[PDB]
């Protein structure tokens, strides 16, 4: 629950889609099980699609460390530092290409609540509303009661 | 109010607001605009005597073929084999 | 504020029908349009066998009626074929 | 608009006080005028726990 | 005890006075209602909640077009408290199959058969 | 019908006279002109512009992010007209359309940035007395859109 | 005993982390805290009906806030709007009351302009011509 | 001459259709306050609490500590916005 979790407001990296977009996503790591039941999917995703990944996005540098392991992972690392290690384990080829282009599609920031879903930086262009917009002056700024 | 307000012998008493008047006052016209469509049937009952009873008894001959039309699906073969893929690994 | 629509023949919802929520949403940059909405799709479907509908129950109603007064009219002369001999 | 981010935040959420003469008015159309102030529910800015609230001055 | 309701025939016949205060003509009636759920059937009795789904009237406000036939009229008369009807005019002709996808029906309960979203 | 003026004999309100039809539509079409006057030559600043996109209205600026709660099918970088625009202001004007305004007047761009997914969001059932107890963790598909140009045209 | 269950730990730290800012003995003991853990995640989804419910009624005040700056009240202006076709919602006309106060200077005059064009059609009922802003931009 | 509203505090709103019908119109400029309008510039725990209450005209309550157990509560990294 929210009260229970962090939070954090909408924000791109570095202006995200202003002058260029930049991919986010910097590396993805994959350790499979080459004798091994678990990571069955994922040999499969490395032998179909990690090529034809590996060519939509050249700005992502891909590893498939294919060593003993139980449980086979995905760790994607993104621009700004944050570390997504997400586990295949047992999936299909289907649930790893949906799992891996989500993680290509995101930016690395905390999927912790975003508070508005709005974030405009000059949300004001007419002037702020204050408490003297739309309130009349008088004739020498004499406030109620003063006599000169 | 003696007990349980809104049951009993002694109740609490409700009265109407304009509001809840004109809440039914409203409904009441809806409903006797409906009395006026409902007053002039475009044919009459000799009129429509049969005259969906091709296509009544044609959506029923649909609703009794998909009735007696179950069975257990085909088996095949595919899906039996196919359980030896979980061993499956790289040389 | 939503019966003076209806007095408009606007929808008394201005998210039902009409431009707000029928015109695509959105259009690319290169100009080429959008493929359509998931909602739009279904609206166009509900909309379909409506009219499906409509034409359906309307031809029944002459069907129904131009075999009335053929009964009416075989009746008449399997009449006038019995006024005689 | 323009201004710097501080003084414009004392724009908005300074507090304005209000003169209002209450002779031969109704003590409860001067209540229910001084209430709104009281709240801040005249202020676009409104929100409860923004503490929005402005003095009335009732002579 | 609580039964069903006969309403008798001095009710679904409409006086001259009738014909000027709602739209409809006596001679040359309309072939087709839009019937439209608005009062739900919840606190009403079994044999009104059967008829609403009979007549394809399960959910609220969504109109649904029925005959103007003499039968599903008797259906209409025991729920008519919970629907609102109104005849299907069509301005156009109906719609014939190269107009059947791109139909409207408005709520002034007519059925335009080009719908284009362009102003006039 | 001449009554004597005592307190309800007159309305409180100012019996406010509506002008000329005349005059009005003549003095219409003066201030169209200023206002396209200040398209033409750009005296306007910066706009923004109130946008029904997905399903609400968002009001909207230049370099300004917009999370929408479904995903919009589209390659990330991918550029997008948005489409049923409903009020362009700047400082000193304002065009609201009836509802929408006209496609060859205003052009509001947005960009796909990102492609996430919501915070995991509970949905859990529960009646007392009852053992009825159910707990579910959804999390829906999210888009958000940088909205790069709102550009207008002297079209008026 | 055969089988026993060695996961326990992690079954009570899945109740138990939900908690950890609690008050008194429903942080720690899982007896106490799994009742309150319910008890916030059934307040957690039935917040999503007044979230909605509650931001409504702070747009609907913070418009009547600004329309009575400009003369106007609530129903006066927002039902008015709508006979001008224009279709903005609460939450937009909320923006513009804080964000943009020339815009809801516009809006409280138009919105006005149309509430006297109507009295002064309803005045002469009966075939008299629309005012400027009384015409509907009918489309088809 | 009508005025759709008193254009004396906020702008001077003009408000149009244009020949379609199809937009509204309206010039806001910005209203200038005049010289005229304006004026020149002129050149124990007790007791302290009542003397802030005095000051910001709250009452005494904002005033007393909060306990630890509130105090390492608060958000000392708070999200910033804007
Ligand atoms: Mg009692």
């Amino acid at each position: 629950t929210a009260r229970g979790t962090p939070s954090r407001f909408l924000a791109s990296v570095l202006h995200n889609g202003l002058g260029r977009y930049v991919q986010q996503l910097q590396r993805l790591s994959f350790s499979v099980s080459r004798d091994g039941a678990s990571s069955r999917g994922a040999r499969e995703f490395v032998e179909r699609e990690v090529i034809d990944f590996a060519r939509r996005n050249p700005g992502v540098v891909i590893y498939v460390n294919s060593r003993p392991c139980c449980v086979p992972r995905v760790v994607a690392e993104y621009l700004n530092g944050a570390v997504r290690e997400e586990s295949i384990h047992c999936k299909s080829v289907e649930e790893i290409s949906t799992l891996v282009q989500k993680l290509a599609d995101q930016s690395g920031l905390d999927v912790i609540r975003i508070r508005k879903p709005f974030h405009t930086d000059n949300p004001s262009i007419q002037g702020q509303w204050h408490p003297f917009t739309n309130k009349p002056t008088t004739f020498r700024g004499l406030r109620p009661r003063e006599v000169q | 109010i003696p007990g349980r307000q809104w049951i009993g012998k002694h109740r609490r008493p409700r009265f109407v607001s304009l509001r809840a008047k004109q809440n039914m006052i409203r409904r009441l016209e809806i409903e006797a605009e409906n009395h006026y469509w409902l007053s002039m049937p475009y044919m009459t009952r000799e009129q429509e005597r049969g005259h969906a009873a091709v296509r009544r008894r044609e959506a029923f001959e649909a609703i009794k073929a998909a009735a007696t039309s179950k069975f257990p699906p085909h088996r095949f073969i595919a899906d039996q084999l196919d359980h030896l893929n979980v061993t499956k690994k790289w040389s | 504020g939503g019966q003076w629509r209806l007095q408009q023949g606007l929808a008394a919802n201005p998210s039902g029908y009409g431009p707000l929520t029928e015109l695509p949403d959105w259009s690319y940059a290169d100009g080429r349009p959008a493929p359509p909405m998931k909602g739009q799709l279904r609206r166009k479907a509900e909309r379909e066998t409506f009219a499906r509908r409509v034409v359906l129950l309307s031809q029944e109603m002459d069907a129904g009626l131009q075999a009335w007064q053929l009964r009416q009219q075989k009746l008449q002369e399997e009449q006038r074929k019995q006024e005689n001999a | 608009s323009s201004f710097s981010r501080a003084p414009q935040q004392w724009a908005t959420f300074a507090r304005i006080w209000y003169l209002l003469d209450g002779k031969m008015q109704p003590p409860g159309k001067l209540a229910a005028m001084a209430s709104i102030r009281l709240q801040g529910l005249h202020k676009p800015v409104y929100h409860a726990l923004s503490d929005c609230g402005d003095h009335v001055v009732i002579m | 005890k609580f039964t069903r309701s006969r309403i008798p025939e001095k009710v679904f016949q409409a006086s001259p006075e009738d014909h000027e205060k709602y739209g409809g003509d006596p001679q040359n009636p309309h072939k087709l209602h839009i019937v439209t759920r608005i009062k739900s059937t919840r606190r009403r009795p079994y044999w009104e909640k059967d008829i609403i789904k009979m007549l394809g009237l399960e959910k609220a406000h969504t109109p649904q077009v029925h005959k103007n036939i003499p039968s599903v009229n008797a259906k209409l008369k025991v729920v008519k408290h919970l629907i609102r009807i109104k005849p299907l005019k069509l301005p156009q002709g109906l719609p014939a199959e190269e107009n059947m996808s791109n139909t409207c029906l408005k709520s002034t309960g007519e059925l335009v058969v080009q719908w284009h979203l362009k102003p006039v | 019908g001449y009554v004597p003026k005592t307190s309800l004999s007159s309305p409180p309100w100012p019996e406010v006279v509506l002008p000329d039809p005349v005059e009005e539509t003549r003095h219409h079409a003066e201030v169209v002109k200023k206002v396209n006057e200040m398209i033409v030559t750009g005296q306007y600043g910066r706009l923004f512009a109130v946008v029904h996109f997905a399903s609400r209205q968002w009001k909207v600026t230049s370099e300004d992010l917009i999370l929408i709660g479904n995903e919009l099918d589209l390659a990330c970088g991918e550029r997008i007209r948005l489409e049923k625009v409903l009020l362009v202001g700047a400082d000193n004007f304002t065009l609201l359309g009836k509802p929408l305004l006209g496609k060859d007047l205003v052009r509001v761009e947005a960009t796909v940035i990102e492609k996430t997914e919501s915070w995991p969001r509970i949905i859990m059932r529960f009646r007392k007395r009852k053992n009825f107890k159910k707990k579910r963790i959804v999390t829906t598909p999210q888009t958000v859109l940088r909205i790069n140009s709102i550009e207008i045209a002297p079209c008026l | 005993l055969r089988n026993r269950v060695t996961d326990r730990y992690f079954r009570i730290q899945e109740v138990l982390k939900h908690a950890r800012h609690f008050r008194g003995r429903k942080n720690r003991c899982y007896r106490l805290a799994v009742r309150t853990v319910i008890r916030a995640f059934v307040k957690c989804t039935k917040a999503r009906y007044l979230k909605k419910k509650n931001m409504r009624t702070l747009w609907i005040n913070r418009i009547t806030a600004a329309s009575q700056e400009h003369g106007l009240k609530y129903p006066a202006l927002i039902g008015n709007l709508v006979k001008c076709q224009v279709e903005l919602n609460r939450k937009v006309l909320a923006d513009l009351a804080i964000y943009e106060p020339k815009t809801f200077k516009s809006l409280a005059a138009l919105a006005s302009r149309r509430r006297h064009e109507g009295f002064a059609a309803a005045l002469g009922d009966g075939k008299e011509p629309e005012g400027i802003f009384s015409r509907v931009v009918q489309y088809h | 001459t009508y005025s759709p509203l008193p254009d004396d505090y906020n702008c001077n709103v003009e408000l149009a259709l244009t020949s379609d019908g199809r937009t509204i119109v309206c010039y806001h400029p910005s209203v200038d306050i005049p010289y005229e309008h304006t004026k020149p510039i002129p050149r124990e725990e007790g007791p302290m609490i009542e003397q802030l209450s005095k000051m910001f005209f709250t009452t005494k309550h904002r005033w007393y500590p909060h306990g630890r157990y509130h105090r390492c509560r608060k958000n000392l990294n708070p999200p910033k916005d804007r």
